RNA sequence: AGUCCCUCCCGCUCGGGAGGGAGGCACUCUGGGGGGACUGCCGGCGAUAAGCCGGAGGAAGGGGCGGGCGACGGUAGGUCAGUAUGCCCCGAAACCCCCGGGCUACACGCGCGCUACAAUGGGCGGGACAAUGGGACCCGACCCCGAAAGGGGAAGGGAAUCCCCUAAACCCGCCCUCAGUUCGGAUCGCGGGCUGCAACUCGCCCGCGUGAAGCUGGAAUCCCUAGUACCCGCGUGUCAUCAUCGCGC
């Protein structure tokens, strides 16, 4: 559905084989779960602020 | 004029498309430099495409290329520039050249010379090292 | 306007042309037959190469002058394909360069500073100069920036 | 007009030489151009520190430095003979010429 | 008034003078408007673009610069030019103005070769031989 | 060849390479456009001085991080179109002067072929070329999974330009399209969502395999 | 860089440019002494400490950036073939000198590199910009001779004074148009030189002539975090001649 934006609101940590993926908390800007808080693992340099558009919104990451 | 695809100047038929430089070089023993030289000494522009040539013309070629040396052509851009029988010099091409060379490499063999020697095995005549290159088999 | 407000190959192929009227500045018998510099695989594709290199011998002597055989040597050198080995720089030749100079200097564009080298006399400075204006005026329509220079 | 070079590998010891002779030229009130410092000469030698070949290969760069310096004077009597006069350290080298 | 301003940058430096004039900017004599490459060209031309037509027709620059590259050669004689103009106008907007655009401008360029050391040295503080294991 | 005016253009105003301006360049996607740097700028060259900061280069024309993507090689330890391109003496490595014409030309080639704003085509490009989301291995407990996960907005722009810059490479290798022709025609193709372009056919292969293993 | 004089050139000189003398050190530069950067300040985290993250100012923000300096010990790791040295041995031979040959051989396996497999190019003419270092049987500007290599005379320089030394990549204009080709330059013929007492084993350079694999490379594997990597050339150590090498620019 062309994507939906969030906007990253806090950083958990590094995560993965060579600490190649940032666990964030995202809320949604717009769709049907607009301003929902999920839990979301993003591959590269991350900021706070950024907007990350995710095809879906349904599943959560686990916790680190 | 007419415009030959396929013209014939020492035996060997040269291409059309190409200008005078590079179709002269189909002939062994010219390459580009002393086909410059030949063009340039009979008169003829080296870019003209080759085909437009004329009987004259190539005539004209032919016995610069029998005896470059007393038309104009430098005594140092010749193959030959001392030869080992006549002692003059001469510039040979195709069948001539090869003559010469088989006969210098007949003339070392028959003298037993190293270079002779050398030829006969096929290894590397002017003092390479044979440890590492020249891997053939 | 002088040498220095044109560009320098839009002034030495201007200069050749000019060049070329002048009778004291001939090929040698020996130019069709011979490449520029030993670093270079195949010789010139002009045919009228030798108005070029002069003109650009006597640009050389304007800007940098007094200069001599070994430093135009210098300048007309470059690098070399020497196959399997690495690139190198070498010299050019020396016979080109000295005849230019000798035609330059018969025709009157140059004099012998002893010791020194050769130096633009006012003539050729004069002739130099007349073609660089010529050149800069017919620039400045295409370029009105250098109006003001 | 006298031209001196004072070349040595110690700072301290050309610099003593070069207070020396200001001092001269000032008591004998002769205008004195001041010390010219040339450029430092540095000798540099590298060589390899193993005296085989096995092993990594390391260097070692072994420098030496040569300082210089330059004065002017005008010639007199009594400054030239102080200066003729001068103290010369072992690790300096003074050289003179007259122009 | 004559004004002199300095600029460096890696082996190359710029000695520029400017005066009261038309608007004429030769580097080495040679008119800034027929610098090539464009590249280095529109290196040496941004500091006047920047300052306008106004402040730019109205002072001579002449323009010395030694060592380098051309592109080093170029970028000292444009932070030379920056400095001079920026001296000459006493324009603090025009300062800042030159300091959001591009610091270097007015701030030389400390970045220097880092000498280089053994293991295939002539090509690298870095670059090592490969290495065959076996 | 080319008229005298081009060979010693003056520009004066300051606009993208004193030809082209960004006041009119649209960028839709939320996430690159604090990242798409539009600022005016006339002469795309900062000699890098970004590397040394962290987020350094989101401050960094968009049109110098494309001339730096195009100085390269384009293949030495990765398979592009499933060949190598060891370029060694001819690449375009270490030639910013070479680069920047290229991408001029193709920019030309671009405006001539289109009739809009080459930077805005080139926009475009990057946003349909940017991927959303790609495969990575996660160990949770002893052993490794291969789960799904984003792409931050930068690393998209990374790829982006990447894809666009291999694309342009691998059409021109060996063939008779010179380099600014294939990345005028790769930038195009991308920008159209035609699937030849490798930017749009290599961005689709990473989503379906980050779909399928999600 | 400003100022005075002389000479020359341009659009005929309003104006602009070049060189030489006087003169200056104003800028660059060389080289001695000093300052500056110190968590010093602000916000947050940690516990109020140790400290850490970000920010202002600043040329230089967190070991300022790069180097020299290699602990007690081990590695029976390498070196007696650099010098020193215990033991053993030759001792008129293994000691000492002279010619000639070999270390340069060549079905083949391997390491590290150069050149290439082309247009992100080859060729031709023209236009630009460095640094490090070296120079006495030495560097050699400058003139004459030669097509090139190279040959004759020879100023200056024991060096911030003279020379090596007007680098290449790069930029312009023309030809080539995807082809084992104007790509690639191995391999041989002829001829001309240089060094050296001596050039065949076994040297380097130059002109013409021919034109061998190679059209991007499996498994696997190497270096690199900023003026760094990659590309491009140059200096020097070895040297009577010879650099695809080491160390540097």
């Amino acid at each position: 559905d062309e994507g939906y934006p969030a906007e990253v609101i806090e950083i958990i940590g590094r995560t993965g084989t060579t600490g190649d993926v940032t666990q964030v908390k995202v809320r949604i800007l717009e769709g049907r779960d607009k301003g929902r808080v999920i839990r979301r693992n993003v591959r590269g340099p991350v900021r706070i602020g950024d907007i990350l558009i995710l095809r879906e919104t349904e599943r959560e990451a686990r916790e680190i | 004029a007419n415009f030959r695809h396929i013209v014939r100047v020492a035996g060997v038929d040269l291409d059309g498309n190409k200008q005078l430089r590079w179709a002269l070089t189909a002939i062994k023993g010219i390459g580009i430099n002393f086909a410059t030289m030949v063009c340039r000494v009979a008169g003829l522009d080296p870019f003209m495409k080759a085909g437009y040539l004329t009987d004259e013309q190539v005539k004209k070629i032919e016995e610069i290329l029998a005896d470059p040396v007393a038309h104009g052509i430098p005594r140092w851009a010749v193959n030959r520039p001392k030869d080992y029988e006549t002692g003059r010099d001469l510039h040979l091409i195709t069948a001539k050249l090869d003559m010469a060379i088989r006969e210098d490499i007949m003339r070392l063999r028959r003298i037993r010379a190293y270079r002779g020697i050398r030829h006969e095995l096929g290894l590397p005549v002017r003092g390479q090292r044979t440890r590492s290159n020249f891997r053939r088999g | 306007a002088t040498v220095y407000d044109v560009p320098g190959d839009l002034l030495v192929e201007r200069v050749a042309q000019r060049l070329k009227e002048i009778p004291e500045i001939k090929p040698p018998e020996w130019a069709p037959f011979v490449k520029t510099g030993r670093h270079k695989e195949r010789l010139p594709e002009q045919e009228d190469w030798w108005y070029y290199r002069v003109a650009s011998i006597l640009r050389r002597v304007y800007l940098d002058g007094p200069v001599g055989i070994e430093r135009l040597r210098t300048y007309y050198g470059g690098r070399k394909n020497r196959g399997h080995a690495p690139e190198k720089f070498y010299k050019a030749g020396g016979s080109i360069i000295r005849k230019a100079l000798q035609q330059l200097e018969a025709a009157g564009f140059v004099e012998k500073v002893p010791g020194k080298g050769r130096v633009i006399t006012p003539k050729g400075r004069s002739f130099l100069d007349k073609i660089a204006t010529e050149l800069k005026k017919e620039l400045e329509e295409i370029i009105p920036e250098l109006k003001k220079y | 007009k006298a031209r001196i070079k004072i070349a040595s590998t110690n700072v301290r010891s050309l610099d003593e030489v070069a207070n020396q002779i200001k001092q001269i030229a000032e008591r004998t009130g002769v205008r004195m151009s001041g010390p010219i410092p040339l450029p430092t000469k540095r000798i540099r030698i590298t060589t390899r520190k193993s005296p085989d070949g096995e092993g990594s290969a390391t260097f070692d760069r072994w420098e030496l430095r040569v300082h210089k310096r330059l004065i002017d004077i005008e010639a007199d009597e009594r400054a030239m003979r102080q200066i003729m006069r001068i103290r010369v350290p072992e690790d300096v080298t003074i050289e003179i010429e007259l122009i | 008034r004559i004004i002199q301003t300095t600029g460096k940058r890696k082996t190359a430096i710029a000695r520029a003078v400017i005066r009261e004039g038309k608007g004429r900017v030769r580097i080495n004599g040679k008119p800034v408007e027929i610098i090539e490459p464009e590249i280095a060209r529109f290196t040496i031309l941004e500091p006047l673009i920047l300052a306008g037509e106004e402040i730019w027709n109205s002072v001579d620059i002449d323009v010395k610069v030694e060592g380098g590259g051309f592109m080093g050669q170029a970028e000292a004689a444009r932070m030379a030019i920056a400095r001079a103009l920026v001296e000459w106008t006493g324009d603090m907007s025009l300062k800042e103005k030159f300091m959001k655009y591009d610091r270097t401008m007015l701030v030389g360029d400390p970045r220097r070769t880092e000498p280089h050391k053994p293991n295939r040295s002539t090509k690298g503080p870095r670059a090592k031989r490969q290495k065959s294991y076996r | 060849a080319k008229p005298l005016n081009e060979r010693f253009f003056i520009p004066h105003e300051i606009k993208v390479m004193g030809r082209w301006s960004t006041e009119d360049v649209e960028v839709r996607d939320p996430s690159l456009k604090p990242y798409i740097n539009l600022e005016p700028r006339l002469l795309p060259h900062t000699h890098g001085r970004h590397a040394k900061k962290h987020f350094g280069k989101a401050n960094v024309h968009i049109v110098e991080r494309l001339i730096n993507k195009i100085m390269r090689s384009g293949g030495s330890h990765y398979k592009v179109a499933g060949h190598f391109m060891r370029r060694e003496h001819r690449s375009l490595n270490s030639k910013k002067v070479k680069a920047y014409e290229v991408v001029k030309e193709a920019f030309k080639i671009i405006e001539q072929r289109t009739g809009k704003n080459p930077i805005q085509v080139l926009v475009w490009a990057i946003e349909n070329a940017a991927p959303r989301e790609d495969t990575t291995s996660v160990m949770f407990g002893g052993i490794r999974y291969h789960v799904a996960v984003d792409i931050s907005p930068m690393r998209r722009l990374d790829v982006a330009l990447r894809n666009i810059a291999l694309g342009a490479s691998a059409k021109c290798y060996r063939n008779k399209m010179s380099f600014a022709e294939a990345l005028a025609e790769e930038i195009i193709l991308a920008a159209n969502k035609d699937p030849k372009s490798y930017a749009y056919s290599k961005k689709l292969e990473i989503e379906r395999i980050a779909e399928s293993s999600r």
